[PDB]
Parts: structure tokens; C-alpha cells; sequence
């Protein structure tokens, strides 16, 4: 029998692990009188 | 920023021979010593490991010490043996006998003066000296005794530099030497006071690496020593080539050691690919990271799942984005948060270098500081106590002149190191 390393794999990763490629995202927050009178007269 | 190498004993001389073959290949140095390389990037840092002799030649900054010249005759007869300076070979006339007391006290005091004169001549020649690098086994006789003697003398001479050791440690399943527990315990006692950073390798882990990962049909010690030479030449790569995030041996020490006694690390090298499967997996930073954390790729018997990481370091070689490195290190820290010590906010340091090793698109070397190393010392202390209570082979050491009190000091110091690791593993914020 061949001997073995006594350590088993636990840590796992993946490619492109971030959400939508962004580290973090901000939440959405919603949102007188009469004038002077004159004219031609006589 | 120059490194000085010391090779001691049979294991040290053989690993050194393979290391200098790998380094001469990466910088394009002919075995005659003539530069025949093809890029200025190779020449501009050649001084880091080679001194220049007249009319083109380069000589390697290494001291070879052994008590019987048989191994040295084998390395001088080897294909690159001519490069070594004849005056750099120091030898006695009788072997160490695998006995620590003989190697440290009788032939040690006889030869040590010539080794210190060669080491001082080699160190002073540097324009600015970086730390020393030593390769030896702890289970042997001249490796353990002369390595720890020379380390103590160099620490007296050059206390402000770095002291780095690569060390072979006894396998948990089969011994290569019967008196291994005494030599290992006394050597670890010497190292914890004198050393700044120490890497430990089990031959059993390299055998399992070769058979399971590389599926080699008939491996030889040249392959194991090539894997070791690859990681050894990789840790220093950022010292001697340009990159987007430079790093240095002192920066690794400053980021890896939280407290001065906790300086023992695990080592790994990632791009090992099986002899018939390269078509099944493309090179990528996630693939290197996945192999990087797989315990199958670690060169020690202890497993991370029984401990916690205080700190870790990854050095990347190749043309790659910094975003992928940072997000991979964040994703691994976030997804496996229970295996990282919580009172440190980030345990991994990253570094990026532009020039990969020849024939590989990318490579990374991994250094890890994990509390599971306490399990190895506890096993060695158990075997030491079993042998010492019955005086199993003690008359050799006592007949050479050792006081029994030295054995109790080394046992107490190793037991306190195990206790300190156990206390830091179970510490809490409160
Ligand atoms: N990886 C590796 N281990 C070796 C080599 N030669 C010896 N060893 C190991 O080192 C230990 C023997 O120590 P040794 O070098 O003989 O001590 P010395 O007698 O003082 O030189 C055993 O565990 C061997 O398996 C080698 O070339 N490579």
C-alpha cells in the first residue's frame, strides 16, 4: 500500500467570484400686480 | 541585495547542486560560466547570485561543507560541477556518524574556523548584503550539528541581516535514522533562538506529490530536489526581476511572523500538472489558487483542517491583472472564514512579478504560517520522552561530553512552543 498525505481538500474557489464584477453596490434611494400704464392722449 | 548560500551535509550538497543547475538555466549561464543568454533582463541582476570573474565568467556565492568529501566528489563530477570555486569546498577526514554531539563538538570545532573565514570573505564581497540561505537536514549529523553551529556564529557576526533555512524533517511513518528524535529536538531548540524564518519539508509529502499529482513511473531524488529547487528559486524571484508589486525577504518576514517564536512555515508550489492531463485544464489565476490551497500540494504532513491560518503569502510570476489576484484572495478569505484567525483582518499578502520561469506561462509559490505545525513537535517530543526515560542510546551523546541538562532544556523549550501555538489557536476577542 502506498502512503498518503493526511490532509483532505476543504478550500474551494471559482472563476469570476464577484457579483456582476463589482466589489460593492450602493442601494437605490428615491427622490404680481398691475404695471405702469400709459399711452397716447390729448 | 545579495544572497549567500550554505550547503551542509549530503542532503544539502545535493539540493544545492540542483538549485544551482536551475538558477544557471534561468539566467542562461553555460556550465563553463559564460553568459549565453538572450535578454538584458537576465544580465541586470546576475550579481544577486553570481560574482563576476575575469573575461566573462560567473561564480556562484556558495559554501560547501561536509565531514567526508564523497558527496562533494559526486557534485564536482556532475555536469555543472566545474562552476564551483575550488577554495569553497571545506572538508574533514572522518564522518559525523549521524551523531549530533560529534558533529557539533568534535569535528565542528576543528573545521568551523575555515568555514567562518570562507563565509566572511563571501559576505564582505557583496556591495549590500541581504540575508543568508542555508540548506540542511535536521535528522542527520553534520547537517544538524554544523548547520546550527554555523548559524550561531553568523548570528553573532551579522545580527542585523536575515537568517533563512530550508530543512528536512523526519517523516511520521518510516524513519531514515534510528536516533532522529534527539537530533531533531536539539536542532529545533537551536533554531527557535537563532533563526528568523524556517521552512520544513517531509520526504513522504514529496513522494505522494510525485506519485499522485505527477504520476511519475520511476521518480528519483533528482525530481524531489528539482521541486525543492523550484520553490527555493521562486521565493527570491521578486528580488531579481521587475514587477507591478515588488517584494523582499524582509517584507515576507514582517508580514508572516506575528510573534518572534512563531516563525515556522509551510511551503508549496502550484503549477504541477499531471504527465497526461494538460489538455484538460487551462492556465488561469483561479486554477493556480485552487492548486495553491490544496493540501495535496503542501510539502509537510500536517493538515490545515486541524488548525487555523495566522498569515499566508503568495508570490505570482507572469503577466496578469491585479484585480484577479485581489478578488481571488478576498473570495478565499470570505468563503472559508472559519480557518482564518479572526483578530487579524487580512491574513494573505500578494505580490506580482512580470517574468515567469522558462516554459511556464505563470507560476506562484505559497508560504503558510499555520498552527497545525504544533502536531509535528508534539509527536517528536513524545518519541524523545520515550527514548530518554530509558537512556535508549544516550551513552553516545554523554560519552562525547554532553550534559543531560541540555536535553531537558530542549524538551522544555519545545513543549512551551507547542503550548504557545495551542494558546494562540484558542484565543478569543471577548
Ligand atoms: N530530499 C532529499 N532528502 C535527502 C537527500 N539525501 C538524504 N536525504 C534525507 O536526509 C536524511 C539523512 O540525512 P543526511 O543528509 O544523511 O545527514 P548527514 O549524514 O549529516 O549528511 C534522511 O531523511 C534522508 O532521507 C536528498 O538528496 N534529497
Amino acid at each position: 500500500q502506498h502512503n498518503k498525505h493526511p490532509g483532505k481538500t476543504v478550500m474551494f474557489t471559482r472563476k469570476d467570484p464577484l457579483k456582476r464584477g463589482l466589489f460593492s453596490s450602493y442601494p437605490y434611494i428615491p427622490e404680481a400686480g398691475p404695471n405702469i400704464k400709459t399711452g397716447k392722449v390729448n | 541585495r545579495e544572497i549567500v548560500c550554505v550547503q551542509a551535509g549530503q542532503c544539502g550538497n545535493q539540493i544545492g547542486s540542483k538549485f544551482w543547475e536551475v538558477i544557471s538555466d534561468e539566467h542562461g549561464v553555460d556550465p563553463t560560466g559564460t553568459y549565453q543568454g538572450d535578454s538584458d533582463l537576465q544580465l541586470e541582476r546576475i550579481n544577486v547570485y553570481f560574482d563576476e570573474a575575469t573575461g566573462g565568467r560567473y561564480v556562484p556565492r556558495s559554501v560547501l561543507i561536509d565531514l567526508e568529501p564523497g558527496t562533494m566528489d559526486s557534485v564536482r563530477a556532475g555536469p555543472y560541477g566545474q562552476i564551483f570555486r575550488p577554495d569553497n569546498f571545506i572538508f574533514g577526514q572522518s564522518g559525523a556518524g549521524n551523531n549530533w554531539a560529534k558533529g557539533h563538538y568534535t569535528e565542528g570545532a576543528e573545521l568551523i574556523d575555515s568555514v567562518l573565514d570562507v563565509c566572511c570573505k563571501e559576505a564582505e564581497s557583496c556591495d549590500c548584503l541581504q540575508g543568508f540561505q542555508i540548506c540542511h537536514s535536521l535528522g542527520g549529523g553534520t547537517g544538524s550539528g554544523m548547520g546550527t553551529l554555523l548559524i550561531s556564529k553568523l548570528r553573532e557576526q551579522y545580527p542585523d541581516r536575515i537568517m533563512m533555512t530550508f530543512s528536512i524533517i523526519p517523516s511520521p511513518k518510516v524513519s531514515d535514522t534510528v536516533v532522529e528524535p534527539y537530533n531533531t529536538t536539539l536542532s529545533v531548540h537551536q533554531l527557535v533562538e537563532n533563526s528568523d524564518e524556517s521552512m520544513c519539508i517531509d520526504n513522504e509529502a514529496l513522494y505522494d506529490i510525485c506519485f499522485r499529482t505527477l504520476k511519475l513511473t520511476t521518480p528519483t531524488f533528482g525530481d524531489l530536489n528539482h521541486l525543492v529547487s523550484a520553490v527555493v528559486s521562486g521565493v527570491t524571484c521578486c528580488l531579481r526581476f521587475p514587477g507591478q508589486l515588488n517584494s523582499d525577504l524582509r517584507k515576507l518576514a514582517v508580514n508572516l511572523v506575528p510573534f518572534p517564536r512563531l516563525h515556522f512555515f509551510m511551503m508549496g508550489f502550484a503549477p504541477l500538472t499531471s504527465r497526461g492531463s494538460q489538455q484538460y485544464r487551462g492556465l488561469s489565476v483561479p486554477e493556480l489558487t485552487q492548486q495553491m490551497f490544496d493540501a495535496k500540494n503542501m510539502m509537510q504532513a500536517a493538515d490545515p483542517r486541524h488548525g487555523r491560518y495566522l498569515t499566508a503569502s503568495a508570490l505570482f510570476r507572469g503577466r496578469m491583472s491585479t484585480k484577479e489576484v485581489d478578488e481571488q484572495m478576498l473570495n478565499v478569505q470570505n468563503k472559508n472564514s472559519s480557518y482564518f484567525i479572526e483578530w487579524i483582518p487580512n491574513n494573505i499578502k500578494s505580490s506580482v512579478c512580470d517574468i515567469p520561469p522558462k516554459g511556464l506561462k505563470m507560476a506562484v509559490t505559497f508560504i503558510g504560517n499555520n498552527t497545525c505545525i504544533q502536531e509535528m513537535f508534539r509527536r517528536v517530543g513524545e518519541q524523545f520522552t520515550l527514548m530518554f526515560r530509558r537512556k535508549a542510546f544516550l551513552h553516545w551523546y554523554t560519552g562525547e561530553g554532553m550534559d543531560e541538562m541540555e536535553f531537558t532544556e530542549a524538551e522544555s523549550n519545545m513543549n512551551d512552543l507547542v503550548s504557545e501555538y495551542q494558546q494562540y489557536q484558542d484565543a478569543t476577542i471577548e
